RNA sequence: UAGGGAAUAGUUUAAAAAACAUCUGACUCAUAUUCAGAAGAUGGAGGUUCAAUUCCUCCUUCCCUAACCA
RNA sequence: AGCUACCUAAGAACAGCUAAAAGAGCACACCCGUCUAUGUAGCAAAAUAGUGGGAAGAUUUAUAGGUAGAGGCGACAAACCUACCGAGCCUGGUGAUAGCUGGUUGUCCAAGAUAGAAUCUUAGUUCAACUUUAAAUUUGCCCACAGAACCCUCUAAAUCCCCU
RNA sequence: CUGUUUACCAAAAACAUCACCUCUAGCAUCACCAGUAUUAGAGGCACCGCCUGCCCAGUGACACAUGUUUAACGGCCGCGGU
RNA sequence: AAUUUAUUAAUGCAAACAGUACCUAACAAACCCACAGGUCCUAAACUACCAAACCUGCAUUAAAAAUUUCGGUUGGGGCGACCUCGGAGCAGAACCCAACCUCCGAGCAGUACAUGCUAAGACUUCACCAGUCAAAGCGAACUACUAUACUCAAUUGAUCCAAU
RNA sequence: UAGGGAAUAGUUUAAAAAACAGCAGAUGGAGGUAUUCCUCCUUCCCUAACCA
């Protein structure tokens, strides 16, 4: 329990679908980019982190 | 007289509760009847009095079942006989 | 946004004022809020009691402003001194602040003799001078102006026109 | 006064018939106790002259516990009934044009009461030669007494005024009521050196 | 028989430090006190970790508690 | 609250001896109930015989009244409150509820014994399994070869699959 | 100490008790009381005699600026050597 | 112990209820003025207090109470220990198989970011719930990558409800 | 967890200075137009949650 080290992130898309995913990252890096399928638009695009949802 | 929920919570328990009228005793005059009565009313009785633009209007024009005073039936059976007289 | 601070603005908000003289032709001047009012009819008023009560005619007018020189966000603006001369500049002047910081900044504006155009004009100057520390459109930067001689009570001057 | 509803439900009863009352519906919660509103005024009609509120045939708003508790009881004031608004209605236009006199607003009563009870101290300044004429007298009822009084309305003794002394200024508010205030005369001290010199030192 | 805790310099404590004891010197006529120096330790065994008094495991010594109802 | 606990009003009783002062001693009436035997459906739902404690006092006692069960009263024994008070009695809610015990009424025939899972669950339930009845249409059982693992010490008795 | 108790298995070392002590209260027309701090009530302990030691950190109570208070609840030490 | 403060008491606010008061630190440097004082170098702006109790409503803190509960396994119960998941032996060869039996572990971590979508046929911890493997297809990747349901044994939590 | 606020030398303050601690010494970190403007992250506080 009181061990922590992961984190889960919603990561957004940036192609304004909406469109979101959720990724475990290490706390201690920095805010995750990530290249993504996104199926609104059917090809891969640019997801970037914008909430923590929880501690993993 | 009624219950309430503590915390206004369903699942918290169920307590007897009794909302009471602030009273206040007051001194009207009647018109009518040229008399002065010192009478225990409460702030919404005032406040009709005052709509009515006094006691002789709202004795005369208050329902029985609104009045809710044998008091003030009496009040009214005295001003209407005055004014049947 | 210190209690006293932002009370205090609510309530010079709150002091009320009319327009007009009374219907009365004598009344008390408790009965009846603060009425003159436009900055021409205020200098020239203000040169009627330089007679009335004999003083020099030329005499150092102290308009007092009472702007909100705070309130920008809930952090609050600060106290400085945009120099700027006016266009007649009396017989750059500065635009000194409280030292209680309560918003009212004593300024003089012109000698009475000075006449009333250049002194509505000269009011004017300052008026864009000290909103330049806070000219955001975010929070008003004016609530109340005093204009006064130096042996004469201040005078309420209808400013809202002039503040933009 | 106390306004509760239900938490539970009542089922519809139709057309003619009473509603099925559980002892669940007996729970209830305070929607609002009414005492804790924002207080509203009483609109009355003036009989007689109150000293703050107004005059006769004056619609006045006033707190209700003053209504209720002095005004109303003592007949200084009448409900601002449909019928009570004509009859003053009414009178309104003869005093304005018929026998019944104009008499004094609310705050002309106010500034007489004060008038026949002050002294005006008409500092006039020693270097100067200095005359006495209305507008001058006018600006010191404003700035010492407080009484904003139109130039037109005093009348001064008439006889030109160069020396410090003891005068009388017959003052007229609102054009019925002439009173006779006294007037004094004196060295003009500024208001910094006076206050320092007697409210300070005594 | 069951259960919890503890083990650090010769001694007693601390989170690898102090105190004395021990040794060296100075001061004293000499001793003590004092002053200036010096050394010395993580019960045992096994393992993780680059690194373990500080993470775990078994054993030894000792302490404390329980060992009942008919 | 006609028993009993405590209280209120107004009553009653207390020989003899010692000391003569007594919540003093001896000792009747009277109150209590220490010890033993008897009795144990008894004379008695607490008694009898003897022996004992007290007996002018915080004594005993007749009469009427008061305090009532979420309570009273108590020199606390969890005493006593109409023979049974860890909280009276009666009536009602009430056919309280009971996974617990007991009981369950004519004749005759037939099929019929049981892997387990979860559960404040292991004195019980629900689902599986087994068992019963009716119906549908097609294989069920017994089994020939061939076939189902290396790592590892018992190279086990066997099983699985399976046409005929 | 006399006294009191489990009517119906316990009469006692249990309870009460004179005494001692702590706590609360400055007051009247139904108890307390037709009373007024040498009083009244809430408790502890148990005549008398010699005494009643240390502790207010914790809990409680009181008091507020720290704090006060055990005849309040309670507590009142080790290891090694000579 | 959980839940609660209806009730009682205290305090706060609201509600209700009358009015009493509204604010003073110059100074001439120059000049004027017989004084007393004035001109210039500011003489502005600006209201405070405030009704004791009783009663009612809403809060807060206490007191005194109320309602309800006090898991299971267990060579009787208690104490101790244990309660879910995975690997191995017992259980030698299809599956299954217990003891407060014998041993060792788990309550993650790491790499991806198509751990995208969809869909035949199957497996299944003896029920259910849950869990597991997947051709083809779409879209990707791709003509160097034991590339296609990631490495990994377990590495985990239903419904309601809450957040969004 | 949510926002609010905060971070100066080892420590605590000031507008790049003093005081303590031991002549050294600082503007939590990063980025941008500089303790003093803004932004993200770390640590801590505050306040409210921590239900099912
Ligand atoms: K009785
Ligand atoms: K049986
Ligand atoms: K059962
Ligand atoms: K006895
Ligand atoms: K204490
Ligand atoms: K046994
Ligand atoms: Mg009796
Ligand atoms: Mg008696
Ligand atoms: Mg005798
Ligand atoms: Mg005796
Ligand atoms: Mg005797
Ligand atoms: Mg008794
Ligand atoms: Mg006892
Ligand atoms: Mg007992
Ligand atoms: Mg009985
Ligand atoms: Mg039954
Ligand atoms: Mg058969
Ligand atoms: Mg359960
Ligand atoms: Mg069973
Ligand atoms: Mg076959
Ligand atoms: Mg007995
Ligand atoms: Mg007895
Ligand atoms: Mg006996
Ligand atoms: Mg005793
Ligand atoms: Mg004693
Ligand atoms: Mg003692
Ligand atoms: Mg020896
Ligand atoms: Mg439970
Ligand atoms: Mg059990
Ligand atoms: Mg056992
Ligand atoms: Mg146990
Ligand atoms: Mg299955
Ligand atoms: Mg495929």
């Amino acid at each position: 329990k009181s061990k922590s080290k992961n984190i889960l992130v919603r990561m957004v898309s940036e192609a304004g679908t909406g469109f979101c995913f959720n990724t475990k990252r290490n706390r201690l890096r920095e805010k995750l980019t990530l290249l993504h399928y996104d199926p609104v638009v059917k090809q891969r695009v640019l997801f970037v982190e914008k909430k923590k949802i929880r501690s993993l | 007289l009624g219950q309430i929920y503590a915390n206004n919570d369903k699942l918290s328990k169920r307590l007897k509760k009794v909302w009471k009228p602030q009273l206040f005793e007051r001194e009207f005059y009647s018109e009518i009847l040229d008399k002065k009565f010192t009478v225990t009313v409460t702030m919404r009785t005032l406040d009709l009095i005052d709509e009515a633009y006094g006691l002789d209007f709202y004795i005369l024009k208050t329902p029985k079942e609104d009045l809710c005073s044998k008091f003030g039936m009496d009040l009214k059976r005295g001003m209407l006989l005055r004014l049947a007289r | 946004t210190p209690d006293e601070k932002k009370d205090e603005i609510e309530k010079i908000k709150a002091y009320p004022y009319m327009e007009g003289e009374p219907e009365d032709d004598v009344y008390l001047k408790r009965l009846y809020p603060r009425q003159i009012y436009e900055v021409e009819k205020a200098v020239h008023l203000l040169k009627k009691f330089q007679i009335l009560d004999f003083t020099s005619p030329k005499q150092s007018v102290y308009l007092d402003l009472t702007l909100d020189m705070a309130l920008g966000k809930k952090k609050n603006v600060e106290p400085f001194t945009s120099v700027l001369s006016l266009p007649y500049p009396f017989a750059g002047h500065e635009i000194k602040v409280d030292e209680e910081r309560e918003n009212f900044l004593q300024t003089k504006i012109a000698t009475l003799d000075m006449s009333s155009d250049q002194i509505a004009a000269n009011l004017q100057a300052v008026i864009n001078e000290v909103c330049r520390h806070r000219p955001l459109n975010l929070g008003p930067f004016v609530v109340r102006a005093f204009l006064r001689s130096s042996t004469s009570e201040g005078l309420l001057l209808k400013i809202d026109p002039l503040l933009p | 006064t106390v306004i509760v509803e239900r938490w539970w439900k009542v089922p519809l009863a139709g057309e003619g018939r009473k509603p099925r009352l559980h002892r669940r519906h007996r729970v209830y919660k305070l929607v609002e106790d009414t005492k804790h509103r924002p207080k509203e005024n009483l609109e009355l009609i003036l009989t007689q002259s109150v000293e703050n509120v107004g005059v006769r045939g004056d619609l006045v708003s006033v707190k209700k516990s003053l209504g209720r508790n002095r005004l109303l009881p003592q007949g200084l004031a009448v409900y601002a009934s449909p019928e009570n608004k004509k009859l003053f209605e009414e009178e309104k236009l003869l005093r304005q044009e018929g026998k019944l006199e104009k008499i004094q607003t609310k705050a002309g009563e106010a500034t007489v009461k004060f008038l026949k009870s002050c002294r005006l101290e008409v500092g006039m300044k020693n270097n100067v030669k200095w005359e006495l004429n209305p507008e001058i007298v006018a600006r010191h009822f404003f700035k010492n007494l407080g009484v904003v009084v139109a130039p037109h309305t005093l009348k001064l003794p008439e006889e030109p005024i160069t020396r410090w002394g003891e005068y009388w200024c017959e003052v007229t508010v609102n054009g019925l009521d002439t009173v006779r205030v006294p007037m004094s005369v004196v060295n003009f001290e500024k208001p910094k050196t006076k206050r320092y010199k007697y409210w300070l030192a005594q």
